[PDB]
């Protein structure tokens, strides 16, 4: 299986390049890890902003390797004020077999990837979450931000629990936009996020009437 | 049988030795006088009075003795050595608190005279001899402050008798015996120092900060010192042995420091130990010691350094 | 003596414990020990090694703090996790997270300083 | 194995054809960051990239290429690659591949998950490049500019009688190197300055006793020295010269490497790997090759046995044992050792001249443990022709020979002829562990002189006391649970027809604690001076127990009514910034003087100038306060340093930077002044020096972003490293 | 291993059935059936309740002009055979590109979760009506996505 270090990819503007990585768990038969680019509205791109090192590699069973990700010019033509969403991908080939009807099995992982540009770079400290605003409307809610990062909700709830147990579904958005997604009414809201590394912190939020603001 | 009575002088006499520097070296004559002298040491195991019917024959050997070395009030030695040889026959010069007079000039007579042969310790006689003089030269030490001086030498100058029974008696004192004599003799000589040759410092401290074994090595350590005086001379320099070397490293005179860990001396960039400058004109020389730690035969042992250096000035 | 000598440490580098990018939340039976091989060059032994630094509450005594909570990094000596180590030649120490509670982490990346005090005899 | 070709990840053709590769290691083009090894041993930390193209001119049927990395001028020139036997890597362009294939036994592992790209190379044309020791081909040579070195000093004295008056000793060692030359020069000799009283000493000192030119030789490896400088006591006795000096260093030289060892010999059939522990400690281990195995990487510190075993390809090993001599002047077989010294004598003053000088010594290493040396001194009026061979026979001692004819003639009709002999004895470690480390056999005829006779006045009154036959047996012994090693010594010097002196004295260092931490370390000595008359004693007891923050110790001797102790009870203290120290004690002048004394010690190393000060005293009770500074300057360079630890003027690398209020340096802790400049002085020779930043004091106001640097000083030259 | 949640261990690696088919006794009769196979795919460190708050799994693959909802083979019968995948129930047919339906089918063993998967062989409409199938060797190729948020 292609083992991937960590649950996301972030790469720095200032930086030219950046090492992540894999590490294969097989014992017996040889997996190749292969890399290749595609966009936010799923075209195919070989070209453009970000290069890639290793389109095609072998590693051999309990060993390791890297994929390491550089820069081409169209990075820096694009808004350095905002992120902008791409994603990188690796799939495992298994050997092929010398008999009939063979429905071969590949697997692979998706996680995405944010570009952070220099001049809007966070410290790892840092809480950027401590400043959005919650507006009640009827029949569900909308999620606005006034920050130009992404904003993903899987989750509100009146508890813990219930914010972690109940069924939602998952929705992107992206930077200075709104979009409405149904849920029920509560007078505390507790709001689930996910950080740049995969850990589960939660955020207590107070209301004031319509309008409600962080604690 | 062989009797020894011994009978000491008991003369006094006055110097002025003058304005000295320490290089110098200030003659003085040791004249003989034949005056008073007093018995001290009698042994009696045969008669005692002699009519003088038998025949009777006598030796003579005298004994001045004088020590090298002498206290004295603020607690440095002389080293006073012998100038001249003269006309003497000289014998056990191993010997460091005492040297050794003894003179033969008559053998083989016999007397017919009357006398007292084994003499109590209370009694003085009438004495008219005259021989040849002795000549003295004082050597000054390395450490001497100015001002005036009243240094007393103890000496003890005496004339014994010795009388036997058969013709061949060849006889010795003891030198365990002969050093057990009392004070009888002093001498009232004085000196004035203005100030010679002196070294500044006289400490010689060896001691500066820390650092790692590592560099430890090639390491370098000097003090100097200044020597000053107004007479040209020839001036040796000798640092006297205190401590043990450890390893041999041939002819080099390294001075130990302890635990396994000796150090190379070298006085002014030559490693020699032992060094020779003469003087030119008015004005002063200077050296320089400095020292290298190198003595690791590849293990390190952890030693507080507390040696010491003794110097001393030995005069040609 | 009057020289008080430091020896070496691992011939004048940086010392930084390389562990690749994994998450804080793992069990405790079980890890990623990257083995760690420091040599230290006598110039002839007579040395102990101290590391010391600043720990978190409860009763145990080999874990370092980082600036940011529920997560540290536990030390032990030599290959294999019988014996921990009590917070020319060779010595081995290897550092690997180890944690006992489940919650909420919030912070990913990390770096740690560890002192290491040398006594010489 | 073979693979699925009709997976399709890009639907439109990516054109790289991936599905020949199916059974080389290519990993295709792009950038990585890894560090670079020779042989296991790093080299170069983890900063530089080196790229990697692929070999399109490579016009072949079967259409396969492989991946090395383009290896660009600058890095070869630095990985310690030599370039005078190879000219090969010469004549590329920097966009095709720089082929490997030419030198034989060299396979390359390019691996890029792990990092690190093993490459093994053969053991005839290599530098082996570790740790330590840079390699000569990578020189960044010192910045023109101007160096001093101080060690002030100063008291006053007090005495009972007479006047006071005070001294100042200040001496002075400049330097200045402008490219590699560079002048050591003694411009201050010693100095004085009184107080003023009635009576005047008043006596100013001045004297220059050594000035010199001097810089290394790396290609013949050779240093030479024009002006004043000293020859070592191997044959000769030293004398101060002027001239020229071809003088090959052990400074130059690597430190495993360091002295004199045999080399081992053997026949392999296989790769078998050599490792070898005394009683305890590994200290090489690397693969060897086939056939007449013989290693020269090492000769180290280390004074005998050691078990060689080679473990080949499945594991049987043989083993026996190989001898050593340890004679102190011995040398590596296959090398060469010589002492050209040329120019002029020198007289007992700076202004005294004297004849023409040359004098050539060399040393010639043979295979099987042979040795040659040899002395030629080539003059108009003195001819001293020596010539001298070594030997290791193993088990009964080592022997060695020395054949010197020397005849010359002085001016005052005296013909001069002399024969003189020298053999070296030697044991090795036995069960009681016995050893002669030395045992000359020097003899000296009616006839042999020095040159010392002829500069000074006809008349010498005295020949020389080194006359006859000398034995000099030095014994060290080592007994288990007790830690002692007492050595014992017996020297020879002789006299013609008067009485002989014999020196001859016994030393014991035990090991015991009572009552009290360990680490004490208490000594014993008998010396006696013999001839037969007075046998002179010399016996020094001294004790050194530790407490941490003191040291309670009383070095006491006795050779004649000469008796001493005293009562230290200081040490070091925690953080470091200062040193302290005091004792007393009472001396015996023979004629019933006795009375106290005391010495004591007061510094404190600051990073600006380290000082010291010190009161002592000496018999009659005076009291001497003093202040001593030391340290030095670089006054006139790019910037100028003042720094408080030099060995000689040099071996020592200055830090620059801009701004900065103050940063201290590891090692030494100097702090940087107000336009900051920090230099470090307290430092070794010929070794990859490296200074870092202190993360736990420093001030809240600069970032340190690159700890890691690298230097190169030789001896005297001043590195070049800046830091942001 | 809590590391990397949802992920497929080192046991269930590789799994391999083959397909004991014969075109004249399946493809030649209007209904079109062979007998159908279960597949075992188990996902270590992922909740029951918390399967569509951390990974949705999506079929990749190329869309059929003639038969939507199906995977490409190739070799001699391309475009006249089709795979069908099964759902967890065993009734529901994934296109390819949309998503997996959390809940029913999912079996809570331990700390992992169980997925019974389907594979499956659905032979054409106008291939069944003109007999065009011919017997041979047939390659296809499966690539499952898993869309981790």
């Amino acid at each position: 299986a292609v083992s991937l270090d960590r649950t996301r990819a972030v790469f720095d503007g200032s930086e030219k390049s950046m090492t992540l990585d894999i590490s294969n768990d097989n014992k017996q038969l040889p997996y190749l890890a292969q890399a290749w680019i595609e966009n936010e509205n799923q075209e195919k791109i070989i070209t453009g902003p970000v290069i890639a090192t290793p389109p095609v590699q072998r590693l051999e069973p309990g060993a390791k390797s890297m994929v390491r990700l550089s820069t081409t010019p169209d990075i820096s033509k694009l808004p350095q004020d905002r992120e902008s969403l791409f994603y990188f991908n690796l799939r495992e080939i298994p050997p092929r077999s010398e008999k009939a009807n063979v429905l071969q099995i590949a697997l692979q992982t998706k996680i995405k990837l944010f570009y952070r540009p220099a001049a809007i770079k966070t410290r790892p400290n840092e809480v950027w979450q401590d400043q959005l605003i919650l507006n009640k409307v009827s029949g569900g809610y909308r999620i606005e931000n006034p920050t130009p990062y992404y904003v993903t909700v899987i989750g509100l709830g009146g508890s813990e629990k219930q914010a972690e147990e109940g069924e939602f579904e998952t929705v992107m958005l992206s930077p200075r936009s709104e979009q409405t997604v149904k849920s029920a009414n509560y007078n505390t809201p507790y709001l689930s996020y996910i950080n740049d590394y995969g850990g589960r912190p939660v955020l207590s939020f107070i209301c004031n009437g319509s309008r409600c603001s962080v604690k | 049988w062989n009797n020894i009575v011994f009978y000491s002088l008991g003369d006094v006499n006055s110097y002025q030795g003058g304005n000295v520097v320490i290089t110098q070296r200030p003659q003085f004559i040791t004249s003989w006088r034949p005056g008073i002298a007093t018995v001290t040491w009698n042994q009696c195991n045969g008669p005692g009075f002699a009519d003088g019917f038998w025949a009777y024959y006598r030796e003579y050997i005298a004994w001045v003795v004088f020590p090298k070395k002498v206290m004295t009030q603020n607690g440095y030695p002389l080293f006073i050595e012998v100038h001249n040889k003269g006309s003497w026959s000289e014998e056990n010069t191993g010997d460091n608190d005492s040297y050794f007079f003894l003179k033969g000039y008559k053998w083989d007579e016999r007397a017919f005279d009357a006398g007292n042969l084994c003499q109590k310790p209370g009694e003085t006689t009438r004495l008219t001899e005259k021989f040849d003089d002795i000549i003295f030269k004082v050597a000054l030490p390395a450490d001497l402050p100015l001002g005036d001086y009243s240094v007393k030498i103890p000496y003890t100058s005496g004339m014994q008798r010795h009388f036997a029974s058969y013709l061949g008696a060849r006889f010795k004192i003891p030198y365990n015996v002969a050093k057990t004599l009392p004070r009888e003799n002093e001498m009232l000589f004085l000196f004035k120092n203005i100030g010679g040759c002196r070294p500044s410092a006289q400490s010689l401290e060896i001691k500066h900060g820390d650092l790692s074994i590592n560099s430890a090595n090639n390491h370098y350590a000097a003090q100097t010192l200044s020597v000053s005086c107004d007479v040209p001379a020839n001036i040796r320099f000798m640092l006297l042995r205190n401590t043990t070397p450890t390893y041999s490293h041939g002819k080099k005179f390294s001075v130990g420091l302890g635990h396994g860990w000796d150090s190379i001396v070298s006085v002014n960039g030559v490693d020699t130990g032992e060094t020779t400058m003469r003087w030119y004109k008015a004005g002063t020389q200077n050296l320089t010691i400095g020292s290298r730690l190198y003595g690791e035969s590849s293990k390190i042992q952890p030693g507080v350094l507390s040696g010491s250096a003794t110097l001393l000035m030995i005069l040609p | 003596h009057v020289y008080i000598p430091p020896c070496t440490i691992n011939n004048g580098q940086n010392i930084v414990v390389d562990f690749g990018n994994i998450n804080p939340e793992h069990v405790d039976n079980s890890r990623g020990e990257v083995t760690k091989t420091i040599s230290i060059s006598c110039p002839y032994g007579s040395l102990w090694i101290k590391v010391t630094g600043n720990t978190m509450g409860g009763g145990q005594n080999n874990v370092l703090a980082t600036n940011i909570t529920h997560f540290g990094i536990a030390l032990y000596q030599g290959k294999g996790m019988s014996t921990p180590l009590t917070l020319r030649s060779t010595f081995t120490f290897t550092s690997v997270p180890f944690r006992n509670g489940s919650g909420i982490l919030n912070g990913g990346d990390f770096r740690t300083t560890a002192s290491m005090s040398m006594i010489y005899n | 194995v073979e693979f699925n070709t009709d997976v399709l990840d890009a639907a439109d053709k990516k054109n790289i054809d991936f599905t020949r590769f199916s059974e080389a290691g290519y990993v295709l083009p792009g950038q990585y960051l890894l560090d670079v090894i020779v042989n296991g041993q790093s080299i170069s930390p983890a900063s530089l990239q080196i790229s990697f193209v692929e070999p399109q001119s490579s016009g072949d049927k079967a259409e396969k290429k492989l991946p090395q990395a383009c290896l660009t001028s600058d890095m070869v020139r630095l990985m310690g690659l030599t370039a005078e036997s190879l000219d090969k890597v010469v004549y590329w362009h920097d966009g095709q591949c720089a082929d490997f294939h030419g030198l034989p036994g060299v396979d390359i592992r390019p691996d890029t998950g792990a990092g690190v790209l093993r490459i093994n190379m053969p053991q005839a044309r290599l530098e082996y490049s570790d740790a330590t020791w840079l390699p000569p081909s990578r020189w960044d040579d010192g910045i023109p500019g101007l160096m001093l070195d101080y060690n002030l000093n100063g008291t006053v004295s007090r005495n009972y009688q007479g006047g006071d008056s005070h001294q100042f000793s200040y001496n002075g060692t400049v330097g200045g190197n402008l490219g590699p030359w560079r002048l050591r020069a003694d411009y201050q000799g010693s100095q004085e300055q009184s107080r003023y009283n009635g009576e005047k000493t008043t006596n100013r000192n001045f004297t220059w006793s050594r000035f010199y030119l001097f810089r290394a030789i790396p290609r013949w490896r050779a240093n030479l020295t024009l002006g004043e400088n000293n020859i070592n006591s191997d044959i000769f006795r030293s004398w101060s010269y002027t001239g020229a000096s071809l003088e090959s260093d052990d400074r130059m030289l690597p430190p495993r490497l360091r002295g004199y060892a045999p080399q081992i010999t053997g026949i392999a059939e296989t790769n078998a790997r050599v490792v070898v522990s005394q009683q305890g400690r590994v200290l090489y281990d690397s693969m060897v090759p086939a056939g007449p195995f013989s290693i020269q990487d090492l000769d180290s510190s280390v004074r005998g046995r050691l078990d060689v075993e080679v473990i080949e390809q499945n594991g049987r090993k043989k083993t026996f044992q190989v001898d050593t001599a340890s004679v102190p002047y011995l040398t590596r077989p296959g090398q060469v050792r010589y002492k050209l010294v040329s120019g002029r004598s020198r007289g007992y003053g700076h202004e005294t001249e004297g004849p023409v000088f040359a004098t050539g010594e060399a040393s010639w290493g043979l295979s099987n443990q042979w040795s040659l040396y040899g002395g030629a001194v080539l003059a108009g009026d003195y001819n001293a022709l020596a010539a001298g061979a070594g030997w290791d026979l193993g088990v009964p001692g080592t022997l060695s020979a020395d054949i010197t004819q020397s005849v010359a003639r002085i001016e005052g009709e005296r013909t001069f002829q002399g024969k003189s002999w020298r053999l070296s004895y030697s044991k090795r470690f036995d069960n009681a562990d016995a050893d002669i480390t030395f045992a000359g056999y020097r003899f000296s005829e009616r006839n042999y002189m020095t040159m010392e006779q002829y500069l000074n006045a006809r008349y010498r009154n005295d020949y020389s006391s080194r006359e006859k036959e000398m034995y000099t047996v030095t014994l060290n012994k080592n007994v288990a649970d007790w830690n002692t090693s007492f050595n014992l010594q017996y020297s020879r010097q002789t006299y013609w027809d008067i009485r002989k002196t014999d020196y001859y004295t016994v030393s014991v260092n035990r090991y015991f604690n009572v009552f009290g931490l360990q680490g004490v370390a208490v000594g014993l000595s008998a010396s006696r001076s013999k001839y037969l008359g007075r046998d002179n004693d010399s016996a020094y007891l001294r004790i050194s127990v530790p407490l941490g923050t003191g040291t309670a110790s009383y070095s006491g001797s006795m050779s004649n009514d000469r008796y001493v102790n005293m009562a230290g009870y200081t040490d070091t203290f925690n953080d470091g910034l200062d040193s302290y120290s005091l004792n007393a004690g009472l001396n015996s002048g023979g004629g019933l003087t006795s009375q106290r004394q005391i010495n004591a010690y007061y510094s404190h190393r600051s990073p600006l100038a380290n000082l010291s000060a010190n009161i002592a005293s000496l018999q009659k009770g005076y009291t001497s306060f003093g202040v001593s500074a030391s340290g030095g300057a670089t006054i006139t360079g790019k910037d100028a340093a003042l720094h408080a630890g030099g060995m000689s003027g040099g071996t020592r690398l200055l830090v620059d930077t801009d701004g900065v209020g103050g940063v201290p340096v590891d090692g030494g802790q100097v702090v940087t002044n107000r336009w900051g400049t920090g230099v470090v002085t307290d430092i070794s020779s010929y070794y990859r020096n490296t200074t870092s930043v202190d993360l736990k004091r420093l001030p809240d106001d600069v970032e340190a972003t690159r700890s890691v640097v690298e230097s190169a000083l030789t001896e005297g030259a001043i590195g070049y490293r800046k830091f942001s | 291993l809590l590391d990397r949640p949802c992920h497929v261990s080192g046991d269930s690696l590789n799994k391999h059935v083959v397909f004991k088919t014969r075109a004249s006794r399946d493809f030649w009769y209007p209904p079109g059936r062979s007998p159908t196979e279960s597949f075992v795919i188990r996902l270590e460190n992922c909740h029951a309740t918390a399967v569509g708050k951390i990974v949705t799994l999506t079929f990749k693959g190329t869309e059929e002009a003639a038969l939507p909802g199906h995977l490409k083979v190739t070799g001699v019968n391309a475009g006249r055979l089709g795979i069908a995948l099964l759902d967890t129930d065993g009734s529901s047919l994934l296109k390819p590109g949309t998503s997996h339906n959390k809940g029913q089918g999912e079996k809570v063993t331990g700390n992992s979760l169980e997925l019974p998967f389907g594979a499956y062989v659905v032979a054409t409409p106008e291939a069944l009506r003109t007999k065009s199938v011919v017997p041979g060797d047939y390659e296809a190729t499966a690539t499952f996505e898993l869309t981790y948020r």
